[PDB]
């Protein structure tokens, strides 16, 4: 009923749109803009929003089935349950990676074979048409040869075919598809809150080549295990904001201030337009410090 | 769509007695913004009241208001509703409603009229005077705690005589579209100025300065600057 | 003495993970001889948040390899996964490194940070863990083949199959590799974990990997405790207040308490099955565990389960 | 061979302390948990303490908190109890015990004791019983919810003059060497044990005992009796 956020430092900690170790924080490129991401989403009462799953082991995958020597992917809940499309852009941890190709790996479920590698590769454009994630099905880029219950997960990303040669961009979200009186029910877009402050993400990398030859970094508003923590405690809100110190967990010294903001985001104010999260260590703790105000101002962070 | 505000209910109330203001609003869309009620004892300084949000989640009252005085808002009828009891001396005074907007970090850019109340049968500090000369240049202080100004944004408002305040500064030092870049505002510590260049005749008003309260957990006024142009 | 009160996160079981494996939970089992007992090198977390063995703190961290590897070579020089050094008898194995045994395992791994325009990152390669020079203890585990390309290579347990040199063994998640080391107090592995008497027996909970085995079967794999528990428990870090925690596993839908089960202090989970065919592997999986009350080792349970029509 | 050997006790006189010693051999002393049991002069057995084998978990009986502390060192492989503060009430005979997993835990071995002198029961049985040889005689233990309703029930004998052995552990089954004319029950807050086809070797003093979660510790019967004729 106290609010609380896990005792764990950031490094141990998971991203929440691919099931990865966070590596840093950071800025959007452009610090005033708008994300809109499906998974990793979350009020801090414990709510989950778009299609955020409540453990890692069901971040960013897909589960259907298949007709032997075709390219259609039914989608079904990761366990085997129907995908109703009540409130919801597709199924629990489907992936919110928009803005590229995604190369699949997938495996049938339940296993019933004596030899043989189980894997199997593909490709999926969800900038394509048939991309109808919240319509129940995806269309693969290559037949398949064996039908049956596959489930699996992105394996690696590249720049998104058919974009006439954009790059690479996980700020975005796909188009889960839509018909007449048929659309899907997004969670709702973060904006920045004014008073100076940025949105702070957490980074994560996924394997795949993009136009730059630099890390592939997926960015999300809260690290999963906070998000789990939240729809176990489903502790209530008491202030606008709740304000966290990242504490230096050796020292009790704490290393800047941030408001975490009821809809499930967190910020802060950079000190320099240079500077930023991105120079703090990942071995710090965030501690619930006080609800305070849409009002209060924090000291900046960088050098 | 001219964006407005008009307050009623006014009028003379007997000690002990009780009223119920309205304040309705039209020319934006009334649903999507926080609303506040200041008031204003004829010829004092400006004394916020309390503080609704847009789906009445959160509300807050000034601890000489606590326990006497209900928000509320009907967002189907465009309305908001300041119902007052056990009434007072204390509480004789103008009553203000104002729209919180996001764009100047929710600092009240639209006030109304204001409606009389009068019962019958301070924590921020300011200079209470300045003065300057045309072209001069004057600086209003304005001095607090750590639990106002040292926590939170300092706000400066500017009141021209017999009419509703005007948001002149937000987020310390920024300003409203429209208002002239002669001023500027600064904050340091438990403490905040307005500076004022090339003072012209216009400028004449009373000036305060407002902050979030985490101690209160309310809004707090300065005492006001009576700026006057010579 | 020290009472902050303990709690189990109040998620039904059907939403978490493996702690062996990062992968849902399908269902609980019994060991298939319920006397065996177990030496799983994650999974292990006490109930007060220490950590045992190799157990990472996230399910991101879990059943996952980095190292470096010269371009032409098989020898993989084990780091942790955030490429900080691994020293080489400073654990039995870095931080959530795989502990499946009596298998092979068939693995994907990209080089790390991405550096590529084009083409496909991803190399496949294979480990056999009874191999000699598998001494993840001593810091590196060699590869099946030779890997072209030389780096910083970060990669998991892809899928798996039954264990050769092994006499034709079958895969068996019940054991653990070889390694570890006694030459160090902190190269010791996480100690077996025995049933405790008393005639209970150590729920486990299941979740699937890819792979053909012998039967053409689930290829399950067990471990002690949902990872989420165990992360809760790190930040927790309840005080442990008697010796087993009294735990109702509750239908949430009515708040119906489904049966009693102990949660040891070392990590663990016992119940008394109703009889030889009856038991946890029948509840309904949606179900949500919730301490009740500190007990004794000597507490006498309800039995869990039944069989009829 | 396997022992415990227990030292330093004797002829105190009151407010004086006394550090007993037990010493183990023919087993893993580190390996196990231990406890003091002491039995005053024709009296019952009373559970005074116990230490786990990296002395984490410490109990101790209500009668003794405040004046009694155990502990062990596992490297001079010896169990320790300094007794402080003695009263008459403290006279007994002092035996170490181990406790066995392969049991469920009942004090499977026991040494022959140390006898502290000074000067200047919550489960209920029979206190005698009878029987005529061949005949089944059962022997009732009784308590309350937080012992036998919460708890195993184990089952103690003594031989005249002996230290106890373990008879039943978890209610009703039986260690290796205790003949099945022995067993044991239990029922919502009491026990029974039962022993037919009765024999003159038989006669001797027969407890019950369950952990009992309010006192967080052990607790004995008052001890039965049992005549051969």
């Amino acid at each position: 009923r106290p609010f609380t956020v896990p005792n764990i430092p950031l490094k141990y900690l998971s991203n929440s749109r691919i099931p990865n170790p966070i590596e840093g924080m950071s800025l959007s490129p452009d610090q005033t803009q708008n994300v809109q991401f499906q998974n990793g989403r979350c009020t801090i009462d414990g709510q989950p929003l778009g299609t955020t799953p409540v453990s890692v082991s069901q971040l960013c995958k897909f589960r259907g089935r298949i007709t032997s020597g075709q390219r259609v992917l039914n989608l079904t809940e990761l366990d085997g349950s129907p995908f109703m499309a009540f409130a919801a852009p597709a199924p629990a941890g489907f992936p919110d990676l928009g803005s590229c190709d995604w190369h699949i790996e997938m495996s049938k479920i339940p296993n019933s074979s004596t030899q043989n590698n189980p894997i199997v590769t593909n490709s999926v454009k969800p900038n394509s048409q048939q991309f109808v994630p919240h319509l129940s099905s995806i269309t693969l880029d290559e037949n398949v040869s064996s039908g049956g219950d596959y489930i699996g997960t992105i394996q690696w990303t590249s720049p998104p075919s058919d974009s006439g040669g954009a790059n690479t961009n996980f700020w975005k979200i796909p188009d889960y598809g839509s018909s007449l009186a048929e659309a899907s029910q997004l969670a709702p877009a973060v904006y920045p809150p004014g008073f100076n402050e940025v949105i702070v993400y957490f980074m994560a990398s996924i394997p795949g080549p993009n136009q730059s030859g630099s890390p592939n970094l997926v960015p999300c508003l809260l690290p999963q295990e906070y998000i789990t923590h939240f729809i176990s405690e489903q502790a209530p809100i008491q202030g606008e904001a709740a304000l966290l110190h990242y504490v230096d967990p050796d020292t009790n010294r704490n290393l800047g201030e941030f408001k975490l903001y009821p809809g499930g985001y967190l910020t802060c104010v950079p000190n320099s337009s240079s500077t930023g999260p991105q120079q703090l260590p990942l071995d710090g703790v965030f501690v619930f410090a006080s609800w305070v105000s849409r009002f209060y101002q924090l000291k900046p962070v960088g050098t | 769509a001219e964006v407005q505000l008009v307050e009623s209910g006014g009028g003379l109330v007997k000690p002990g007695g009780s009223l119920r203001l309205s304040c309705a609003a039209s020319g934006f869309t009334f649903s999507s913004y926080n609303m506040n009620w200041v008031r204003q004892a004829p010829g004092k300084g400006l004394e916020w009241v309390s503080s609704i949000s847009t789906s009445s989640r959160y509300i807050y009252y000034a601890d000489s208001v606590k326990g006497r005085f209900t928000i509320s808002r009907d967002n189907a009828k465009n309305s908001l509703y300041l119902q007052m009891n056990s009434l007072r001396a204390e509480d004789t005074a103008v009553y203000y409603c104002a729209r919180e907007e996001g764009s100047v970090d929710y600092g009240m850019d639209v006030w109304g009229q204001g409606t009389t109340v009068t019962v019958s049968s301070s924590v921020l500090t300011q200079p209470p005077s300045a003065s300057g000369t045309p072209g001069q240049r004057v600086t209003i202080s304005c001095s607090g705690s750590s639990s106002n100004i040292g926590s939170n944004y300092v706000y400066w408002y500017q009141q021209l005589p017999g009419t509703a305040p005007k948001l002149l500064i937000y987020r310390n030092n920024q300003r409203p579209s429209g208002v002239p870049d002669r001023f500027s505002g600064s904050k340091s510590g438990t403490s905040a100025s307005l500076a004022i260049s090339g003072l012209r005749s216009e400028d004449e008003a009373d000036y305060y300065c407002a902050a979030w309260d985490d101690s209160l957990s309310g809004w707090v006024f300065g005492g006001g600057t009576k700026l006057t142009v010579l």
